[PDB]
């Protein structure tokens, strides 16, 4: 069934530029301040949780999910967009891949499957685009430590350091100060928390930041060690209690 | 201006039909009170109480979705019994594809998600409820996780809706931090279904009869609805004290 | 005329041009400027990048240059976003050619097929078209180099030394100055430099913002080469140019 | 117990059992005595496992010093610790070198060692750590002239510093600077100077939140 | 091809050979028929090994896409349901033999598929051509409520007598405990009959003994796209 | 017309220390102040 125009796709501005790019970025510019690093050793990625009604919980809203850990994910755009996203990422990532190669998906082949996601929407008439900012960070044994960045115009580009929210702008010139490409994984985390906290200074504690970063393989998170060749998962989840631990010793 | 009426962006980067699907929610006005206890979930919604015509008892914002499983809605009634047979068909055809009891925190997860594809299309029109999805998890315990129309979900300690939902959530806020616990004393459910309409009647203010409440369980492998002996067995007991 | 009606693809002007297609080179000329250059001994392709941050790595991602195959190389003008499908079809469509026939594709073969995906939006259906601008550098034995420019349209037209994106009549405007019949491959890749650097604003034209590619069988030692020239190089060419 | 956390909290009931000497002995046992594994740059012991436990010790054994009347020991072995900087916490001193003047708040300290452990080392461990690092002690600088009552060298310092410290290195800084400032004419009786820096002071701490030891000032 | 399981108090554990046979010719000494589902389940195949991975990685791909999509890790039963409606979706097309064995937090579960589409529950199950051999040690030593290390060497010894007997099975055994509450230990190579022997004479050819035609060079190294 | 603004703000911090001479501290605090105006509002 098709009613007129309903596929209209037609909405311009008058600089060439597509309205629903500028109106997806301007609400993600309003939004929570999320960031990332990618650094020598490893790669950190940081954000702020939400509050609203005091009486949430905060363990049942994660805004880092986990597709294969080999790669880390954060989002400051859309919610709800976020979940239907990775339901299409994971399906399109494992019967493109998973399917065929049946291994974990490599880093740039992933963030191509999900940059086509975000086009559909603008491709397809009748539907809105995906105003989700999402930072995927991941590692591979080809191009090493990758932090890639997509916008919801459903482009994306490498990023040795970025930040994405209402502190966005300011954020992007303490990356540049603070930072440096010399500065490893250790440097980056205490950094990570520095510029986060700089967002809102409401509550720093790690109830409300939701800390995770790519290591070394660790093999007691994979579950089994049958196989020395097999490598364990790279993305690690810190807990909120560990993340108190190094904001004591800031 | 017909900004409000698209289903794209709008001049603000602000959808205006989501922030309208909540002005259906208020039209009964409803004020509904759940709390998560320690092996129990005590839910407890208004039942508005129309004239001599109408069946009190075939009216219910409750309904059983599948075992141990139970939804309270607050919003339109006829979208949500559109809404209510989506869940119960998405909990039959989960078992059958796994076979074990489907849990509260996914069944939040489908029906945001169908709730959002309605978002997405530009003739299915999202649904202008409120899906509030309590059950008692086998490794989570109880829980309670309310699903917004626009396929946001989150778990809160004590939920409120209505107008009136500002009396209900700070009443029950400092509650909770006197005792530091989200749970509530008293293991047995006979007495927790009891703490929570006293705390209900001090927000409101106003003391409530059988007729004009309607009290949901949800037990251990096992779900009811407390019927009008039930309900009122349970004022007894919280007039003496 | 009096109001302007831009609803539907098959609404047309009164000057004849789908106002949605009004916008569509004006957001490719809103992007960086790809300058291709085709020589008697190869083809050279030169493109600058539209971001602009510091913090971003132009070393290892290249926004405009793109590979579709060993032998045609082309450059994205316009939307990254929207002419991702397009450039993967395109490499279905060009091992179409290599499967079925087992050889190497042609430009023509891949203009064709590329160019009736962007009349199909604005053909049948209410989609939008997609502005890209393609700059075909492909190899060919029966008529030596071919260097064509797509617009969103569903024509080529062929080049000997095409500009477009930003500067489009002030980029042009160098190349004809300067143009030689010979045209090496090192001259053409000194027009090439010095044409983006005046359009840019930026004087300096550091390395990392520009795309440096070139297809040449004059390469050292008399042999053909093809390789992707990294900014690293880049670099050390915009001094021996003179640019830095 | 063969333990870094294990001897240490052994000697420290010690000190009130029989003898802070005893004590002393255990904790430089740990750094000297033993305790090598794989390879590291240290100075005492070997191990990256040892890193943690050992400066702990040193903020024992700096606050018995002071305490005792060997604090004139003590300035000479702050610097010592460089060579410790090379391999523990990858540098960064703040952890440490920080943590050894703020015994010096809670222990009274005689003014010669404190200001001798600002000025002999002024430069941090490393000479280009401390390039953007600088302002982190020197704000504590003109702190110990405070208690010296010689408003002469800490004002000659800050008319050089407030030229670099504005927007080079830390924003906030300022306001910590600035308030210090306030102090230096108050006891000189100089309003103008005392009303123009904390004015600033209190203007610019709208954009940010220090944790109670600023705005409460 | 010989595949055996045994439960116990704290956990179930399942062993495998590393003998693949095509027909008559022994196709791999050592050959890994283990397949996994989810960190914690592992499923054996026997039969035709192609039905075997085949259906392993399609519907493990969504069993994995099950596990983080609910936060959960899935039960044993989410395993063999979806396993169980593939094949019978076929009619018995798909000759895949499966065992399906894991651990969730609900306790110890062994299962068993066959080709025809009907399923299996049971404390103990065998499959393979060796299963007529390997059922018959676990009619008669076998005890209830057997500890970890009694069943590892039941385990072992079930492996052993399709050994000697079961033409399709031999070469080593894969032995991979699960128990409930710690890690799943996969023992690789375990029970090992013997080695590769060393022959009477060694073979060596030097250089010459083999005529050449022609020459050629093969460049695998970059090559120019133009 | 924002180049006087500059020219406002040089003598603004001249002001509060009443002071009719304009040192290079004072140039250094008024470009930061127009940076600000510029892109408030």
């Amino acid at each position: 069934m098709t009613d007129r125009y309903s596929f209209s796709l037609t909405t311009f501005s008058p600089s060439g530029k597509l309205g629903q790019i500028d109106y997806a970025l301007t609400a993600v510019k309003q939004g929570v301040t999320s960031l990332g690093i990618k650094a020598t050793n490893g790669v950190v990625i940081a954000t702020e949780k939400k509050s609203s009604s005091p009486l949430a919980m905060s363990e049942t809203l994660s805004k880092v999910s986990l597709l294969t850990p080999d790669i880390g994910a954060v989002y400051s755009g859309m919610g709800p967009d976020y979940r239907v996203l990775v339901d299409k990422s994971r399906k399109v990532a494992h019967t493109s891949y998973k399917r065929i190669y049946g291994e974990y998906p490599p880093t740039k082949l992933l963030v191509s499957e999900v940059a086509k996601i975000m086009q559909e929407a603008t491709q397809s008439g009748g539907v809105r685009p995906f105003g989700v900012s999402l930072l995927i960070a991941g590692h591979d044994e080809f191009n090493g430590f990758s932090l890639y960045q997509v916008d919801p115009s459903g482009s994306y580009f490498p990023w040795k350091a970025t930040a994405i929210g209402k502190g966005s702008v300011a954020a992007k010139t303490f990356l540049e100060k603070r930072w440096n490409d010399e500065l490893e994984l250790e440097d980056a985390i205490h950094i990570a928390l520095l510029t986060l906290k700089e967002s809102v200074e409401g509550e720093f504690n790690g109830d409300t930041i939701e800390l995770a970063i790519i290591g070394d393989e660790n093999p007691d998170l994979l579950g089994y060690t049958g196989i020395p060749t097999d490598k364990g998962p790279r993305f690690r989840k810190l807990t909120s209690q560990e993340i108190n631990d190094r904001l004591e010793a800031l | 201006g017909y900004d409000r009426h698209i289903t794209i962006f709008s001049p603000e980067g602000r959808l205006y039909q989501v922030e309208y699907a909540f002005k259906a929610t208020n039209q009964t006005n409803i004020n509904s009170l759940a709390v998560r206890g320690k092996d129990c979930t005590v839910v407890i919604s208004q039942k508005k109480v129309p004239d001599k015509l109408l069946d009190p008892t075939t009216v219910s914002y409750i309904f059983c979705i599948s075992r141990t499983i139970g939804m309270v809605v607050n919003g339109p009634i006829p979208d949500a019994r559109n809404a209510a047979l989506r869940a119960k068909a998405e909990a039959a055809e989960f078992r059958y594809k796994y076979g074990y009891d489907m849990p509260c925190d996914v069944l939040a997860k489908r029906m945001a998600n169908l709730s959002q594809i309605y978002t997405q299309r530009a003739y299915m029109r999202p649904l202008g409820v409120i899906l509030t999805f309590v059950s008692v998890d086998e490794e989570l315990g109880p829980s309670i996780y309310k699903t917004d129309p626009a396929g946001y979900y989150v778990g809160y300690k004590a939920t409120a809706t209505g107008p009136k939902q500002q009396e209900i959530t700070t009443n029950l806020e400092n509650h909770f931090k006197k005792s530091k616990i989200d749970h509530i004393n008293e293991e047995s459910w006979e007495k927790v279904v009891e703490f929570a309409i006293t705390h209900m009647i001090d927000a409101l203010g106003t003391e409530f009869s059988k007729n004009d409440l309607e009290v949901g369980v949800a037990t251990k492998d096992k779900f009811f609805t407390l019927s009008a002996e039930n309900i009122e067995e349970r004022l007894v007991a919280i007039a003496e004290q | 005329g009096s109001r302007r009606y831009d609803s539907r693809t098959t609404i047309f002007s009164p000057e004849g041009r789908l106002y949605q297609v009004e916008y569509a080179l004006e957001s490719i000329s809103h992007a960086g400027t790809a300058i291709g250059i085709m020589a008697s001994d190869g083809i050279v392709l030169a493109a600058e990048r539209k971001v602009t941050s510091t913090l971003l790595e132009q070393d290892t991602s290249t926004e405009k240059l793109y590979k579709l195959n060993d032998k045609i190389a082309v450059a994205v003008a316009g939307l990254t976003a929207d002419a991702e499908i397009l450039i993967n079809t395109a490499r279905i469509h060009a091992q179409n050619y290599l499967k079925t026939y087992n050889e190497d594709i042609p430009v023509e073969i891949l203009v064709r097929r590329l160019s009736d995906i962007k009349q199909g939006y604005t053909q049948h259906g209410g989609l939008r078209p997609f502005g890209v601008s393609f700059i075909y550098a492909g190899y060919d034995d029966r008529y030596g180099y071919q260097l064509y420019t797509s617009n969103p349209s569903g024509n080529y037209t062929g080049w000997k030394a095409i500009s477009v994106g930003a500067n489009t009549s002030a980029a042009q405007t160098l190349l004809q100055m300067d143009y030689k019949d010979d045209m090496k491959v090192d001259d053409a890749i000194e027009l090439a430099l010095k044409t983006l650097s005046k359009t840019t604003d930026s004087s300096a034209l550091t390395y990392d913002r520009l795309e440096f590619a070139t297809i040449r069988k004059g390469a050292n030692d008399g042999e053909v080469y093809q390789k992707i020239f990294k900014p690293q190089e880049i670099k050390d060419i915009l001094v021996k140019t003179g640019i830095t | 117990m063969s333990l870094p956390g294990s001897k240490l909290e052994e000697a420290r009931r010690l000190v009130n059992e029989k003898q802070y000497n005893e004590a002393e002995q255990v904790y430089l046992s740990l750094l000297d005595k033993d305790s090598s594994q794989s390879s590291a740059a240290a100075g005492a012991s070997v191990d990256d496992k040892r890193r943690n436990e050992q400066e702990t010790s040193i903020l024992e054994l700096g606050q018995l010093y002071v305490t005792m009347g060997a604090k004139d020991k003590l300035r000479e072995f702050i610097p010592h610790s460089t060579e410790y900087m090379m391999q523990f916490a990858k540098s960064k001193t703040v952890k440490v070198l920080k943590t050894l003047i703020e015994k010096f708040e809670q222990v009274p300290d005689s003014l010669d060692d404190q200001i001798f452990v600002c000025e002999k080392s002024i430069e941090f461990a490393k000479r280009e750590k401390r390039v953007f690092l600088k302002h982190s002690l020197s704000i504590k600088l003109a702190t110990l002239h405070y208690q010296k009552k010689q408003y002469k060298d800490s004002l000659a310092l800050i008319n050089d510093l407030l030229r670099e410290f504005k927007k080079l290195d830390d924003k906030p800084s300022l306001v910590d600077v600035h308030l210090l400032e306030s102090k230096v004419y108050h006891k000189l009786r100089n309003l103008a100077k005392s009303k123009a820096s904390l004015t600033a002071a209190r203007t610019a701490a709208n954009s940010i939140y220090c944790p109670t030891q600023t705005v409460a000032e | 091809t010989t595949i055996v399981g045994v439960k116990f108090n704290n956990g179930v554990v399942i062993a495998a050979d590393t003998r693949s046979t095509q027909g008559p010719i022994v196709a791999d000494k050592n050959c890994a028929k283990l397949h996994r589902i989810s960190p914690k389940i592992w499923c054996a195949g026997a039969g035709t090994a192609a039905d075997t991975e085949a259906v392993t990685q399609l519907i493990g791909s969504n069993i994995e896409l099950h596990s983080l999509y609910t936060s959960r890790e899935p039960r044993v039963v989410s395993a063999l349901q979806m396993l169980k409606q593939h094949l019978f979706k076929y009619q018995g097309h798909i000759g895949a033999y499966l065992i399906v064995a894991g651990v969730d937090p609900t306790g110890s579960h062994l299962f068993s598929i066959h080709a025809h589409g009907s399923t299996d529950v049971g404390y103990y199950l065998s499959l393979g051509s060796g299963s007529l051999a390997a059922m018959a040690v676990l009619e008669s030593h076998w005890k209830q409520d057997l500890t970890k290390e009694e069943a590892i060497k039941l385990a072992s010894d079930a492996i052993q007598a399709g050994i000697w007997n079961d033409l399709g099975s031999g070469s080593n055994v894969d032995v991979c405990v699960m128990e409930i509450g710690k890690d799943a230990e996969y023992l690789r190579n375990y029970l090992t009959p013997n080695v590769r022997e060393e022959k009477q004479k060694s073979y060596k050819f030097p250089r010459g003994t083999t005529a050449v035609l022609k020459e050629s060079i093969v460049n695998i190294c970059d090559i120019q796209e133009e | 017309a924002d180049v006087k603004g500059v020219c406002t703000e040089a003598g603004m911090y001249a002001l509060r220390e009443r002071r009719i001479h304009v040192t290079q501290e004072d140039f250094e605090l008024a470009v930061g102040k127009v940076m600000n105006k510029n892109q408030e509002t």
